[PDB]
This record gives C-alpha cells, sequence and structure tokens, in this order.
C-alpha cells in the first residue's frame, strides 16, 4: 500500500522543519504562531519563496490567490490539512 | 388579478421508490407491479427469446441449400467423369432458339 | 482506518440481473438438456435412396430430428 | 480555489505572480538543485534591483517588458505538479466522487448494513434543516440592498448559528473518495 | 396470414374490456404471444414467396419486417406506461388502441399482394401516428410537427396514386406477381420519366431522402416515446420496402434516373452526419443519425444489385432495433431531468452504471462494430457501391468516420465527466427500463449468429 | 369460487381464440385454390392406393 494518512501533527512538524531550514528565520525564536512579515521581518518575496518551499515539501501546488494570505505557519498547516482532508 | 386564468399549479413528480422501496417501476400498486414484472420477464425472456431462438435455429432446410449442394455434387461428378465442361456459357439450348435470320 | 464508501445504490441493478438470468435459465436449461438428450439418443438420419415405388413424406427430406418434427 | 476573487489584481499581485512563474520555469530549465538555486538567487537579485521604484509608469513598463521576456524564454514543457490543472493525475479521481444525496435512494436492505453511519447522517440532516432559515435570514441581513458585491460570505455571529451556505462545502465527497 | 392478423384485431376488444389496472399487463402478454406466432413466417421456400392467398403473401424481404413490427409493440407498451400513469383509464385505452391499429395497418401493408391495397394501408398508417404525436406530444411544437409529417408525406404519395391507377389501366393488373412476370422495359421518354418520378418520390420522402428530410427531426423529436420508437424503427422502412417492390417495373430507366438521388443521398449522408456533431438536443441527434443511415439504404436500393439489396435489408432491420434502443435510452434521462439538452446531465455513469452499459452497447451498434448486423448491412452496401464506382469509397469512408465521431461524442457527453452538482433527483434505474434495454439488445446480438434470416429474397 | 375470477379474467381467451379462428380461415382460404392440385408438370403424381388428395 501507499503512504499512511497524514496527521496534523506530522504536517506541522514538517512545516516547522522547512521554516527553520530558511536562513532568514531565527530557529530559536520561530513559533507555529509567528507572523511572517510582522514578527519575523520578511517581505512578500520571502513569503513567495516560503510557499514554493511548502509545495516542494508536500508535493502539491498552491494557487496564488489562496497563498497571498498564508502569513503564519499555523495558516499553512490549516490550508494543507483542509486540502488533503485531515481532521487529526 | 394581474393573472390571466385560473390554473392548477404544475405538480412535482412522485417517486415510486418512496412508497415502495422495491417497486420495479411498473405500477403504483405493489402487487400489480410485481406481476407486471413477472409477466414481462417470463413472456419475453423465457418464451419468446429462448424458445423462439431455438425454433428459428432448427428451421428445416426449405431454402434448399443442402439439396443444391448434393445436386451440384452429382453434376460435377458426372461432368468431369465424362470429360465434359463444368459449366456452359449458354444457359439455354441454342437449338431451341430461333434468332432473326438475317443481321444486315 | 475503515471509512464509509459513498456509492449509488447497487441493489436494483443487481436484482435486475438476477431476475434476467433466472428467467433466461429457467426456460433455457431444459432446452439445452432436451437438445442434448435428442442428439445423443435419437440422432440425425442417414442419407438413403428412395426405395422402389415409394414416395416419402415432406418431412422425410430433412435429417435433423428437431427440424423434422 | 477557496477565496473569493477581487475585481482586479494590483500591481503588487501581478509582480508576485510573475516572480513565482519565472522561478518555476527557471527550475524547469535548471534541472539540478544547486544550479537552480544559483540562478534563482540571481533572479531574486535582478528582481530586487527595481524594488523601491516610486514612478508607477516606469514600474509598469518594467513589468510589461519582464512579461515579454518571460513569454519568449518560458519552458515549452514546464514541470506541473501531478494533481494540478495540467498534471498527469489532475482529475484522476473524479469518477470516484459520488454526491451524498445518493445515500437516500439506497434500499433499506443496504442501509441495514451500516446502522450507526445512517443514524449519524440523520443527525446531520436534522442539523441542516434546523439551520437553513437562520442562514437565509442572516444573509438577507448582512447584504447591501443592491445585491452582493463580492463572492464573500459572512461567518456565524450568534450562539448556535452556522456559517451560511455551509452544507455543500462541509459535505464534499473527498479527494481520494475510494 | 389470417392467423397473425385476427389475434392482433382481438387485442382491440381485449384491451377495451379489461379492468382499469390490468390494461398494460394484458396488452403486453398478448402482444408478446402474437410476436411468437409471427416468428413462424421466417421459414421461406427459396425460389418463390409464400402465397397464403390471393390477398396476402410473405417474402424473405417481408418476414423480417413483420417480426420487427410485432416485436416492437410490447416494447412500446413497456416504454409508454411510465409517462402515462396520470392519464385516465379511457385515454390510456385510446392510446393502446392507437398502437394496436398502427400494428394492424403495418402487418397488412407488408403482405398485401397488390399495389392499391399496399397504397391504402401504407397511407392509413398516417392517422394513428398523427393522433399519437399531436395528442400525447409533450411540447407546443407537436402541432407544427404533425403538420410537417402529414403534408410532406401526402405531397409525395398522391402522384403515386395517380401513377398506380394509370399503370393498372395500361397493364391490366397491379398484382405484384403479374407485375413481375409480365415486366417490360420503360422507354426513355418524358412520359416515362414522370411516371418514374411519380412511382419513386413517395418512397423517397418516406425514407427520407436528403433535402426532403425536414419533417423527420420535428416529428421524431416532438413525439412521445412510443411514437418515436415506431417512427424510427418501422415507418421509415415503408419507403425502402415500397421502393424495392416498385423498382421492378422501372427498368431500364433507373440506370440514369437514379443519378440525382444517389448524389443527394451520398452528400447528405456526409451532411447529416456532420450535423450530428453540433447538436444541443439529444433526440435531435438520434433523428439525424437515422437520416444518415437511410441515405445509405437509398443508395443501396438505387444501384440495383443483389449485394446491395441484401445489405439494404440487413441495414433496415439493424437500424430499426438500434434506433429504438437509443430513443428509449434518451427518454429515461429525460424522465429524470425533464429536459432534452445534452449537456444538462453529465457524468451519469457514476450514478447509473448498468444504464451506462446499455448506452455503450447501443453506441457500439450504432457505429457498426463487427460482427454486428449493422456492419453486415453497411459493408455489403459499400461493396456494391464500390463495384458501381470505385470513387464511392471516399464518401463511404468519410461517413464511417463521422459516425464513430458523433456516436462516441454522445456517449462521452452524457455518461462521462463529472455529474452536474445541482441535479439530485436521479433515482436508481427501474427494472422496467433495464428490461426494455435488454429486450432491444438481445435480439440484435442473437441475429449475428443467423445472418441469413435478415438478408432477404436475394440471398 | 370461479365465478368472479372468470368475470375478471375472461378477456384472456380473446387472442388465443382469434388465433384458432385465423388458422381455420386460412385453411378455408386454401380450400379455394385447388384448381391445380396434382396437376403441375413438376409435382403431378400417381395417388397412393388409399389417399384421396395430394394435399389438403
Ligand atoms: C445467460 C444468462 C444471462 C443472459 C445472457 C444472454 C443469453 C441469451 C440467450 C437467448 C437464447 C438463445 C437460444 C439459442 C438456442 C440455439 C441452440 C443451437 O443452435 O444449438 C446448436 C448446436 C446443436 O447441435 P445440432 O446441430 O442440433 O446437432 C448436430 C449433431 O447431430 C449433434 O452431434 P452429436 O449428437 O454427435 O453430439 C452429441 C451431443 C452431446 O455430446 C456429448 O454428450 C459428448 C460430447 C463430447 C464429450 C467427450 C469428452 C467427455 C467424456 C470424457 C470423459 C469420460 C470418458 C472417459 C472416462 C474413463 C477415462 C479412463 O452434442 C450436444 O448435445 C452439444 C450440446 C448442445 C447444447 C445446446 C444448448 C443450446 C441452449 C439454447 C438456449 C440457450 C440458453 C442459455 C443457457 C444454457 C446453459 C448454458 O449446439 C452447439 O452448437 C454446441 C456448440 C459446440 C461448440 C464446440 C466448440 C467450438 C469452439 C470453436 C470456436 C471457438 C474458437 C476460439 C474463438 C476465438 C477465441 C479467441
Ligand atoms: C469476445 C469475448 C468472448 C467471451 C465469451 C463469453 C461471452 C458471453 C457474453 C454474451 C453477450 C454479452 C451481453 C451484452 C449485454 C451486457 C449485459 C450486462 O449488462 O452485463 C452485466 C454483467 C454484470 O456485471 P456487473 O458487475 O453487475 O456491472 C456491470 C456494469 O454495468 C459495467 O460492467 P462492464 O464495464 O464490464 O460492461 C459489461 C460489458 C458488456 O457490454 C458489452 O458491450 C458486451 C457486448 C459486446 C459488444 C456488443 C456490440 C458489438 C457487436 C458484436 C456482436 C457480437 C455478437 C455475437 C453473438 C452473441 C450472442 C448474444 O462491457 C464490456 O465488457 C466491454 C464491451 C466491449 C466488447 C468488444 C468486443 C468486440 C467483438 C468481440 C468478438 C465478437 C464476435 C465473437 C466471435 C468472433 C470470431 C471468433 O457484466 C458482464 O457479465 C460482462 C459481459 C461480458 C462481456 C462480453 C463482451 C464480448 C462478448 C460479445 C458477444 C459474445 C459472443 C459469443 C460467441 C463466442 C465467441
Ligand atoms: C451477463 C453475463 C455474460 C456472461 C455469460 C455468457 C454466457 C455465454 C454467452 C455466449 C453464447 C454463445 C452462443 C453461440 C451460438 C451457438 C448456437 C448458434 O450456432 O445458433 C445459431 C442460431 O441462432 C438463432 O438462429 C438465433 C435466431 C434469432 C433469435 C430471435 C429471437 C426471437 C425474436 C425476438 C424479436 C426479434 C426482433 C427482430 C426480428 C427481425 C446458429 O446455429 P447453426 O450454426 O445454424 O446450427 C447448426 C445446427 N443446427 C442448424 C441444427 C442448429
Ligand atoms: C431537394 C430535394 C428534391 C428531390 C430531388 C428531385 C430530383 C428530380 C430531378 C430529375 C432527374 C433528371 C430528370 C430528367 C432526366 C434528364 C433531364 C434533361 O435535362 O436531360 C436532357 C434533356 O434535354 C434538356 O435538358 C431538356 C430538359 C430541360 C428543361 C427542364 C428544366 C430543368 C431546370 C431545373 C429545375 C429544378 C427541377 C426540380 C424542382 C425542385 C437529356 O437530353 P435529351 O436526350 O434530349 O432528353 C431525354 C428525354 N427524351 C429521350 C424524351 C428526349
Ligand atoms: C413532398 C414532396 C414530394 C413532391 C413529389 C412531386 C413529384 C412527383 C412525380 C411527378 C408527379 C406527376 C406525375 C404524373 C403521374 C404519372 C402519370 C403518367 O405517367 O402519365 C404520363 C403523363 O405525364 C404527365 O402528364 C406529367 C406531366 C406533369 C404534370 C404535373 C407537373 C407537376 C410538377 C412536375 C415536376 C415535379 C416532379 C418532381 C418533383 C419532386 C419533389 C421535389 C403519360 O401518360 P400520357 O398522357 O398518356 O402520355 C402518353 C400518351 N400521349
Ligand atoms: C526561464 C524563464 C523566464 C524568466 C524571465 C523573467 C524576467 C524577470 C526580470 C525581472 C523583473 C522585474 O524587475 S519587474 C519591475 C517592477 N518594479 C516594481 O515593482 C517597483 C516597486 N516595488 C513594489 O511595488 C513592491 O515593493 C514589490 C517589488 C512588488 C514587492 O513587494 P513586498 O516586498 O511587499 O512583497
Amino acid at each position: 500500500s501507499d503512504a499512511p494518512p497524514l496527521t496534523l501533527e506530522a504536517i506541522k512538524d514538517r512545516v516547522l522543519y522547512v521554516l527553520k531550514l530558511y536562513d532568514k528565520i531565527d530557529p530559536e525564536k520561530l513559533s507555529v504562531n509567528s507572523h511572517f512579515m510582522k514578527d519575523l521581518g520578511l517581505d512578500s518575496l520571502d513569503q513567495v519563496e516560503i510557499i514554493m518551499a511548502m509545495e516542494d515539501e508536500f508535493g502539491f501546488e498552491i494557487p496564488d490567490i489562496d497563498a497571498e494570505k498564508l502569513m503564519c505557519p499555523q495558516e499553512i498547516v490549516d490550508y494543507i490539512a483542509d486540502k488533503k482532508d485531515v481532521y487529526e | 388579478p394581474t393573472i390571466r386564468l385560473q390554473e392548477d399549479p404544475d405538480p412535482e413528480d412522485e417517486n415510486l421508490y418512496e412508497k415502495n422501496p422495491d417497486s420495479h417501476g411498473y405500477d403504483k400498486d405493489p402487487i400489480v407491479d410485481l406481476w407486471n414484472m413477472r409477466v414481462v420477464f417470463f413472456f419475453g425472456f423465457s418464451i419468446v427469446l429462448v424458445l423462439g431462438s431455438t425454433f428459428v435455429a432448427y428451421l428445416p432446410d426449405y431454402r434448399m441449400q443442402e439439396w443444391a449442394r448434393r445436386e451440384a455434387e452429382r453434376l460435377v461428378k458426372y461432368r468431369e467423369a465424362n470429360g465434359l465442361p463444368l459449366m456452359e456459357s449458354n444457359c439455354f439450348d441454342p437449338n431451341k432458339i430461333q434468332l432473326p435470320e438475317d443481321e444486315d | 482506518k475503515r471509512l464509509f464508501i459513498i456509492k449509488p445504490s447497487g441493489f436494483y441493478d443487481r436484482r435486475f440481473l438476477k431476475l434476467m438470468r433466472f428467467y433466461i435459465l429457467l426456460t433455457g436449461i431444459p432446452v439445452a438438456i432436451g437438445i442434448t438428450l435428442v442428439n445423443v439418443f435419437i440422432g440425425e438420419a442417414e442419407l438413403a435412396d428412395i426405395p422402389e415405388g415409394y414416395v416419402p413424406e415432406h418431412w422425410e427430406y430433412f435429417k435433423h430430428p428437431i427440424s423434422r418434427w | 480555489a477557496f477565496s473569493a476573487p477581487a475585481a482586479y489584481l494590483t500591481h503588487q499581485q501581478k509582480v508576485l505572480r510573475l516572480y513565482k512563474r519565472a522561478l518555476r520555469h527557471l527550475e524547469s530549465w535548471c534541472v539540478h538543485r544547486d544550479k537552480y538555486r544559483y540562478f534563482a538567487c540571481l533572479m531574486r537579485a535582478r528582481f530586487d534591483e527595481h524594488k523601491n521604484e516610486k514612478d508607477m509608469v516606469k514600474a509598469t513598463q518594467l513589468l510589461r517588458q519582464a512579461e515579454e521576456e518571460f513569454w519568449y524564454g518560458q519552458h515549452p514543457q514546464p514541470y506541473i505538479f501531478p494533481e494540478s490543472p495540467g498534471g498527469t493525475s489532475y482529475e484522476r479521481y473524479e469518477c470516484y466522487k459520488v454526491p451524498e444525496w445518493c445515500l437516500d435512494d439506497w434500499h433499506p436492505s443496504e442501509k441495514a448494513m451500516y446502522p450507526d453511519y445512517f443514524a449519524k447522517r440523520e443527525q446531520w440532516k436534522r442539523l441542516r434543516r434546523e439551520s437553513w432559515e437562520r442562514e437565509v435570514k442572516q444573509l438577507q441581513e448582512e447584504t447591501p440592498p443592491g445585491g452582493p458585491r463580492t463572492e464573500a460570505l459572512p461567518p456565524a455571529r450568534k450562539e448556535g448559528d452556522l456559517p451560511p451556505l455551509w452544507w455543500h462545502i462541509v459535505t464534499r465527497p473527498r479527494e481520494r473518495p475510494m | 396470414m389470417l392467423k397473425i392478423i385476427i389475434p392482433t384485431t382481438m387485442l382491440l376488444p381485449m384491451t377495451w374490456m379489461s379492468k382499469h389496472n390490468m390494461i398494460w399487463i394484458n396488452a403486453t402478454v398478448h402482444s408478446l404471444l402474437i410476436s411468437l406466432i409471427s416468428l413462424s413466417l421466417l421459414n421461406q421456400l427459396g425460389e418463390n414467396s409464400l402465397n397464403f392467398s390471393l390477398t396476402f403473401f410473405s417474402d424473405s424481404l417481408s418476414a423480417p419486417l413483420l417480426v420487427l413490427t410485432t416485436w416492437l409493440l410490447p416494447l412500446m407498451l413497456m416504454a409508454s406506461q411510465s409517462h402515462l400513469s396520470k392519464e385516465t383509464t379511457t385515454r390510456k385505452k385510446l392510446y393502446i388502441t392507437m398502437l394496436i391499429l398502427l400494428q394492424l395497418f403495418l402487418i397488412m401493408t407488408f403482405t398485401a399482394t397488390e399495389l392499391i391495397l399496399f397504397y391504402i394501408l401504407f397511407e392509413a398508417t398516417l392517422v394513428p401516428t398523427l393522433i399519437i404525436i399531436t395528442r400525447w406530444g409533450n411540447q407546443t411544437e407537436r402541432l407544427n410537427a404533425g403538420l410537417y409529417f402529414l403534408f410532406y408525406t401526402l405531397a409525395g404519395s398522391l402522384p403515386l396514386l395517380v401513377a398506380l391507377v394509370y399503370i393498372q389501366n395500361t397493364t391490366g393488373s397491379l398484382n405484384f406477381l403479374i407485375i413481375h412476370y409480365w415486366s417490360h422495359p420503360l422507354s426513355n421518354s418524358w412520359s416515362n420519366i414522370f411516371m418514374w418520378l411519380a412511382c419513386i418520390m413517395a418512397f423517397m420522402v418516406k425514407m427520407p431522402l436528403y433535402g426532403l428530410h425536414l419533417w423527420l427531426p420535428k416529428a421524431h423529436v416532438e413525439a412521445p416515446i412510443a411514437g418515436s420508437m415506431v417512427l424510427a424503427a418501422v415507418l421509415l422502412k415503408l419507403g425502402g420496402y415500397g421502393m424495392m417492390r416498385i423498382t421492378t417495373i422501372l427498368n431500364p430507366l433507373t440506370n440514369y434516373m437514379a443519378y440525382p438521388f444517389l448524389m443527394l443521398s451520398m452528400w447528405g449522408m456526409i451532411m447529416t452526419s456532420s450535423i450530428c456533431l453540433r447538436q444541443t438536443d439529444l433526440k435531435s441527434l438520434i433523428a439525424y443519425s437515422s437520416v444518415s443511415h437511410m441515405a445509405l439504404v437509398i443508395v443501396a436500393i438505387m444501384i440495383q444489385t443483389p449485394w446491395s439489396f441484401m445489405g439494404a435489408t440487413a441495414l433496415m432491420i439493424a437500424h430499426g432495433l438500434t434506433s429504438s434502443m437509443l430513443f428509449c435510452l434518451a427518454n429515461t434521462n429525460y424522465e429524470r431531468v425533464h429536459s432534452r439538452t445534452m449537456i444538462l446531465a453529465r457524468g451519469l455513469q457514476t450514478l447509473l452504471p448498468l444504464m451506462a452499459t446499455w448506452w455503450l452497447v447501443a453506441s457500439l451498434t450504432n457505429l457498426a462494430l463487427p460482427p454486428s448486423i449493422n456492419l453486415i448491412g453497411e459493408l455489403f452496401i459499400i461493396t456494391a457501391s464500390f463495384s458501381w464506382s470505385n470513387i464511392t469509397i471516399i464518401l463511404m469512408g468519410m461517413n464511417m468516420m463521422i459516425t464513430a465521431l458523433y456516436s462516441l461524442y454522445m456517449l462521452i457527453t452524457t455518461q462521462r465527466g463529472k455529474y452536474t452538482h445541482h441535479i439530485n433527483n436521479i433515482k436508481p434505474s427501474f427494472t422496467r427500463e433495464n428490461a426494455l434495454m435488454a429486450l432491444h439488445i438481445l435480439p440484435l446480438l442473437l441475429l449475428t449468429l443467423n445472418p441469413k434470416m435478415i438478408l432477404g429474397p436475394l440471398y | 369460487n370461479v365465478l368472479q375470477i372468470v368475470r375478471d379474467h375472461w378477456v384472456h381467451i380473446l387472442v388465443p381464440v382469434g388465433f384458432v379462428f385465423g388458422c381455420y380461415l386460412d385453411r378455408r382460404s386454401d380450400e379455394k385454390l385447388t384448381a391445380f392440385r396434382n396437376k403441375s408438370l413438376l409435382f403431378k403424381r400417381e395417388l397412393r392406393p388409399n389417399e384421396e388428395v395430394t394435399w389438403k
């Protein structure tokens, strides 16, 4: 059989993984609730590189209109979860 | 009235499955519906299809193809046993034909 | 974990197929057995010459027993 | 897919979308990770060169000639994610998606199997039937007189209210329904 | 022939004296029984037709047509009783009476010994059909359709009446046997040219010939389901049967009087097949397909060879079964969603799988898949046409392609993709509908095993 | 027992009776076309010691 059903917890661990592999983000001060522009001091192009990293992570593409608003890791977790039909 | 006429409203169609969850789609009465199903299936699939196909399959050779094959076999045997041509380009005897005498 | 599979109802197509098979077989199994019994025990006729002065019936010009009947 | 669109895209949105498209097509051209990473940093730099331009006209002309360059230099066969609108698996599982209303036409013998599922479904149907009128009334309350202006819907605001027009969003079939 | 005919007439008072809730059961049972009895006309002598009496006779051309008529009646009853449920008892009995009278007229027309009786019955079929269309038709457009169906037909058939009475005055008889044995060549004169046209145009408009075909989309689309079934399966074949009978007194004129009709039929084959590619209505598509098939039959009859006559017979029978099946399939969906538009309901294979199987099989016989009898007829006609002229293959080849195209287009549009989200009233298939489809399809498949039965007199 | 079920199912004899009557009328019609019975050059035959007609 194929891959086991995704669990929100594995999702969120993975998003945090890619986020601390990003050079412009402080690992010891990044949280699941950290705003990208406001708390971490990034601009729109950093946020675009971040969504592209997330699609490279989870192997599925995110539409531009929807992404414009994924401004914290929790929002990315919620988007991926509601897209791939994970409740827990 | 700003209306044109006194008319009944167009009713919604009723689902035969609502009052009869196994309703066969023949009739509202479940008994009549079941028996309509049974007569259709018996007289169409059992009587006409099977017995009719069998009857047509075993129809006697009134088209005379076996007879024609045996006749051709007799003719071929006799004709190349005697050295005669298998077939003649004339279907009818030229001695029984009386052509118009002069052609110019 | 086992989830529920939303499908349309398969009861009615399955019931139709069972009924059709049932009626077709109900009358077509006896016919198959009868044709086998005839072919085995009765059999076809053999070609023979028309005996002297004899005139056959119209059905005596065919070889299969079912076609003859 | 999930968000209501707006009447138009701003200059900033167009620029971000061109950035993403250029990066993806460059990755298609630059197969390997290191070479793509190099040229993507060069791209980001060339993009940042005009970051703080104040003349809207010249910014627009920069965007226009950038789009012309992208079109001439795009990949004729860019990489597509398999379930994306050009992917090899885009609509692969649409034949397995059956609407939920089909479950009401099931024979009682079919519903005899799965009694708990169907009890819980009757609960969900009760919930929808008892929420509908409040949903309609709320939508009539919160909407301007000249009809709605965007495709945006309001949330629930009272105690036991549900967000209006939720049934066909909540009861989607699934994305791997079988 | 009396043994088949009297019981059919009996069907009339049997349905008028039946209880209100047993009309469909009784009519269906005894219609099937009549069909079984008729099945016995397929035994054919070989050299000549079976002449029961001075008035009636059966042929190998005739036998297949009669069996198809008698078999079509119970199927029409099964297809009708759903949409006629709300109707009063008297009007249901009147509808069944119309169908029975139509069957009676049809059986007699095919077996009449002489042309005047054939003409009278061939024309009598107009009244029940018109009543069915205009009284039980769903749309407002039915009245216009009825007028088109009537007038196109009479404008062709009245010159035929004049020609027939003239021919009996000059020859002394219209009996088909005497007509055949005492046949003499038609000279090349203006009088003979107009006699040829008056003998041919009625059957041309019945087929229909391309350009005189406009009545058929109207009438076949606006009719109730049983009306459409009998209009496509049997009533189109009156033209072919009549032409095959009448072309015995027309030689050798046909050699060149057939040119414009051959041109019209081949090019209009291409035309109606192309029309089927851009059709928004699903019944309209099936109607034009019928036109395309009958163009092929017209070519086969006009070129006057044994292979073309065999192909024409086989194609007439196969078309009659397939077209009726396609109309019934469309009607099931119409009953569900109350619209004829083809893109309204989509992805129906997800909701109705066995009906999708019926759709696939009907679409496969429509495009003449080997070794179905549709392809047998089409291939025989194409070979005869090739002998007639090698350039016909281009037109024939093109037609085969366009037919596959629109057949699979219809299948893909209605069965595949995703279901329309809004329509939620698509209930499971009834046993009645599935049995109707099977009773269309099983006979066609069975016919492949014994091809000679539907081949005709030339065989 | 059978009174009212006869009264409601007697219509099931009409079509079989019509079939029988039609067979009868076909035989009567055959009885009118015997001018060449045992008279054709192809099938003319000598009657058997006891048979009366070559076909009926
Ligand atoms: C289904 C449900 C869902 C619906 C689906 C749709 C269904 C719709 C159906 C509609 C109804 C249709 C009705 C139609 C009826 C038609 C009947 C008919 O026409 O009959 C014809 C015909 C009738 O025969 P006939 O012409 O009257 O007889 C001539 C002879 O006189 C006879 O010769 P004989 O007397 O010498 O032979 C003996 C006799 C008996 O033979 C024997 O007993 C012996 C046989 C040999 C055995 C030898 C070995 C056995 C013993 C060995 C071991 C014991 C000994 C050793 C022990 C000790 C060892 C140490 O032969 C037979 O009886 C054969 C059986 C006949 C059966 C016919 C059945 C017809 C049914 C009609 C109704 C349909 C109902 C359908 C359902 C029915 C249930 C299936 O029967 C057949 O055709 C049988 C076919 C046989 C085929 C052989 C294989 C050929 C294959 C080659 C082609 C394939 C190649 C590859 C192809 C490509 C692949 C890629
Ligand atoms: C859904 C599940 C599918 C899986 C199950 C599949 C089961 C197997 C299915 C496949 C069966 C294959 C059977 C192959 C045919 C074998 C028998 C065949 O040969 O019979 C043919 C004969 O078939 C019949 O002629 C069919 C006649 C047509 C039936 C008509 C039905 C009644 C009419 C219904 C209305 C028709 C309307 C249209 C009328 C024109 C030809 O016979 P023939 O080779 O000579 O026989 C030689 C020996 N004889 C002559 C003594 C018998
Ligand atoms: C839209 C679908 C409608 C249905 C289609 C109907 C088709 C009807 C067409 C009839 C086919 C041909 C008719 C007659 C055959 C030849 C016609 C004629 O043009 O040929 C020459 C005839 O010469 C001249 O052409 C005279 C005829 C010209 C006058 C007719 C007017 C044609 C104009 C087209 C009008 C459209 C008619 C259809 C109305 C809808 C042959 O020379 P000739 O050997 O000397 O005459 C042979 C007759 N003989 C032996 C008695 C002497
Ligand atoms: C739904 C549309 C169908 C339209 C069909 C219209 C065409 C029908 C065919 C022609 C109709 C009239 C033919 C007359 C009937 C045949 C009778 C006959 O053969 O007698 C001829 C007589 O021939 C005629 O008189 C016919 C002349 C035409 C008169 C009416 C003209 C109507 C229009 C003619 C052209 C249209 C026909 C084709 C149109 C097809 C439909 C588009 C010879 O007899 P005698 O007078 O004794 O001559 C030898 C002794 N001296
Ligand atoms: C191989 C595939 C083909 C690739 C070819 C593509 C060629 C591309 C060349 C480079 C394109 C340009 O310079 S395009 C020149 C456009 N100039 C401007 O936009 C100046 C004003 N800046 C702003 O409006 C915002 O700061 C903004 C920058 C949007 C960021 O905003 P955030 O920080 O708030 O997200």
